[PDB]
């Protein structure tokens, strides 16, 4: 069964970074070899999965996320690393298995006035843990004695913008990153390898 | 709950608003310098007073947190940069009056209009016609009349606004416990940091006229040879035994002498060094005149422009297609966005501000890893360094025979290159007393000795004890001459020029003690030596995070200014110039 990553890469709409697109794949057996036919990627450095062992062994069940990112955080998304995206929004497991792929969205994910569309958290109560997702106005009350809730003065607001014009340059223009995670639960059969 | 790190907290929600709207206005600002349009004027205008406006806020919400005893000492330095609320300190009303002020200021010097009276209704202005006046005639009288009434015009007008303006800045400097604008703008040099890397206000006046004083020879023996030359082209109004007027100086003002190389050139049997009849056969083109550039930079070590700036940037003039600045310009509009722009001639004159200005575009490179609020140099002097190190190496003949440029057969000898070093001399080396003298005018009549009726005395006493150079007519308050320069009215100070000058000596003496290829200071170069580009390249990420102090300690090891390296490059000039310079008097005297 053909399951159609044509949808997971292109596409028009991808989400920020406090909300990834969640997809599981249960019911499939994906061509996996769009890696090398659909475009050059800024990414293939990944710590789960190598190219020739990603058909070998027979994978049960996949998830796959995709948003867009920096350019120069696009090595931030692994495990071990912190910073502001990484442990505050999408944290990677330690031992993550599976690859991830970048790719340069200057040509459409940007406009020329701007977009001021996507977002991202500065600030939880700590880092967050791995595939952990909070979609909240998260109103982080700085209060010395706690601001009441809402609209005032010392109220900063937790999102920070994102804007996006492609007179950047190389590593603060767009990078849109998908991210595929592979699991085998204590689970019965759902997905294999082609033959 | 904790009240540093809300402090830290609020540096990054400032730091981002703060880049995010300061590229918004920095684009408009470029867009503005593209096509002169009033859609751009608006857009300019709107633009820059949101970034302003903005700015007020987070330094109001700045200036309403504690600041006693916090220290990462970086974020410190941060809420330094960011506590100064501005001008607004004071009412208001007296504020926006002086803001009314500068620009009276700036459109009077604009407007700076003289005629002759024999043709009151034809006549030219300040800026086009009396600079290639002054650059072609070397009439006396003339350029006196001219030089005497342009003054005396402008002084009338620029005496008041002066003299209430720094009634008015010594309160302004009174707030948050300064105690001058000069004490004001010497603590850009303050380092109130970690120990053992101090650095305040009066040991740098002190380094300051410490340096000069070792500098002082050189110029003095130069300063005899130009007037030795002078009187061996015109001797009949002025003695030899006294100053010399700064009407034949090569600019009006006396803030440069290359015009007077024409004049006071030694060894005329040589010309310069010149290629352009070459570029008749080679037919070189400015984009690649920049691919020589950042094959230059990539040699060293220093990584490249990115591909995509060869479009965001702007190489040539559009010309009759519309109408544009021509200045060369190095904009770092934000985001990693790095452009240069300027009318590209083919001369190596545009060559050499085309080195200039790859080299503030690669400094740019280098300090962006730190926070918005820290993206500039480690003193306010370090951008015009930098260019002016890359300019040293590319004008000896060994770099351009080093690349085949140059014919093969010149090299260098004995009896050249004094012409190649006396212009420099003219370039550099007269530059420094003048700076001196009338920074320390303003900065010493901020610390009041001289009294503010008094003002020109103290400025003609100090003009011949420094510079040696005379007033032929005597002037009262009437004849204003100090606030007639160009940065008077805007407001800026020359110690950036001095410093750079000092610095970028004391960086070509310690990069040409990285890359072997020794010898004299002016025939040594640059070009690929990867220990040079690390110590380089270690100055240059620094940006304003660690103090000054220990960014020049990364490159030559000493904290203060030390003029040896610039002796030491003008020292192969100094061995014959004297010698040549002796039998006339040396000195001036007050009396001429």
């Amino acid at each position: 069964n053909l399951c159609p990553f044509h949808e997971v890469f292109n596409a028009t709409r991808f989400a920020s970074v406090y909300a990834w697109n969640r997809k599981r794949i249960s019911n499939c057996v994906a061509d996996y070899s769009v890696l090398y036919n659909f475009a050059p990627f800024f990414a293939f450095k990944c710590y789960g999965v190598s190219p020739t062992k990603l058909n070998d062994l027979c994978f049960t069940n996949v998830y796959a996320d995709s948003f867009v990112i920096r350019g120069n955080e696009v090595s931030q998304i692994a495990p071990g690393q912190t910073g502001n995206i990484a442990d505050y929004n999408y944290k990677l497991p330690d031992d993550f298995t599976g690859c991830v792929i970048a790719w340069n969205s200057n040509k459409l994910d940007s406009k020329v006035s701007g977009n001021y569309n996507y977002l991202y958290r500065l600030f939880r109560k700590s880092k967050l843990k791995p595939f952990e997702r909070d979609i909240s106005t998260e109103i982080y009350q700085a209060g010395n004695k706690p601001c009441n809730g809402v609209a005032g003065f010392n109220c900063y607001f937790p999102l920070q913008s994102y804007g996006f014009r492609p007179t950047y340059g190389v590593g603060h223009q767009p990078y849109r990153v998908v991210v595929l995670s592979f699991e085998l639960l204590h689970a019965p059969a759902t997905v294999c390898g082609p033959k | 709950s904790t009240i540093e790190e809300q402090a830290k907290t609020f540096l990054d929600k400032f730091n981002h608003e703060a880049e995010d709207l300061f590229y918004q206005s920095s684009l408009a600002s470029w867009n503005y310098n593209t096509n002169i349009t009033e859609e751009n004027v608006q857009n300019m205008n709107n633009a820059g007073d949101k970034w302003s406006a903005f700015l007020k806020e987070q330094s109001t919400l700045a200036q309403m947190y504690p600041l006693q005893e916090i220290q990462n000492l970086t974020v410190k330095l941060q809420l330094q940069a960011l506590q100064q609320n501005g001008s607004s300190v004071l009412s208001e009303d007296k504020s926006k009056r002086l803001n009314t002020i500068l620009n009276t200021m700036s459109t009077i010097y604009s407007t700076g209009k003289v005629c002759n009276p024999d043709n009151p209704q034809e006549c030219l202005l300040l800026e086009p016609g009396l600079n290639e006046i002054m650059a072609n005639s070397l009439d006396y009288n003339e350029r006196l009349w001219a030089w005497e009434s342009w003054r005396s015009e402008v002084g009338k007008q620029l005496r008041p606004l002066y003299e209430e303006y720094v009634v008015l800045k010594n309160e302004m400097a009174r707030a948050n416990h300064y105690e001058d604008y000069g004490d004001y703008w010497r603590g850009d040099y303050e380092v109130n940091g970690v120990d053992g890397y101090d650095y305040s206000r009066g040991q740098l006046i002190e380094d300051v006229e410490h340096t000069f004083e070792e500098i002082k020879p050189l110029y003095e023996h130069l300063h005899a040879y130009v007037r030795a030359k002078l009187m061996n082209a015109y001797p009949s109004y002025i003695s030899p035994i006294g100053c010399l007027p700064a009407h034949l100086l090569g600019d009006m003002w006396g803030r440069f002498w290359t015009n007077l190389y024409s004049l006071t050139v030694p060894f005329g049997q040589k010309p310069n060094i010149d290629v352009t009849d070459a570029m008749v056969d080679q037919a070189w083109d400015a984009q690649r005149i920049f691919k020589e550039a950042e094959k230059f930079f990539v040699s060293v070590g220093l990584p490249n422009m990115t591909q995509g700036f060869w479009e965001n940037s702007m190489l040539t003039d559009p010309g009759n297609v519309q109408k544009a600045v021509c200045h060369p310009t190095a904009w770092d509009l934000g985001k990693g966005d790095f452009r240069i722009l300027m009318c590209t001639k083919v001369t190596m004159d545009d060559f050499l501000t085309a080195h200039h200005e790859m080299g503030h575009i690669q400094y740019d490179m280098a300090y962006a890893a730190q926070p918005f609020l820290l993206r500039n140099g480690a003193n306010e002097g370090f951008h015009e360094a930098v260019g002016e190190i890359m300019s040293l190496s590319a004008a000896t003949p060994k770099h351009l025979k080093s690349i085949g440029l140059l014919s093969p057969d010149f090299q260098e000898d004995n009896e050249t290159e004094i012409n190649f070093l006396l212009k420099q001399a003219l370039t550099i080396v007269g530059t420094l007393p003048f700076t001196y003298m009338l920074e320390k005018w303003r900065w010493m009549v901020f610390k009041g000795e001289i009294p503010k009726d008094q003002w020109m005395k103290k400025w003609w006493e100090m003009k011949r004890e420094i510079v040696g150079v005379v007033e032929p007519v005597p002037h009262d308050e009437t004849y204003c001459d100090p606030a007639s320069l160009f940065h008077v009215s805007n407001d800026y100070s020359f110690i950036r020029y001095y410093t750079r000058t000092l610095y970028q000596f004391q960086f070509q003496e310690a990069l040409c003690q990285a890359a072997k290829h020794e010898g004299p200071l002016h025939k040594c170069d640059i070009s690929n030596s990867t220990e040079a580009g690390q110590k380089l390249f270690n100055m240059l990420r620094l940006g304003k995070s660690e103090p000054w102090t220990l960014a020049l300690e990364n490159v030559v090891g000493a904290k203060n200014m030390n003029v040896r390296p610039l002796l030491n490059y003008f020292e192969p000039l100094f061995t014959w110039l004297k010698d040549q310079n002796k039998n006339s008097f040396v000195g001036w005297s007050t009396d001429w």
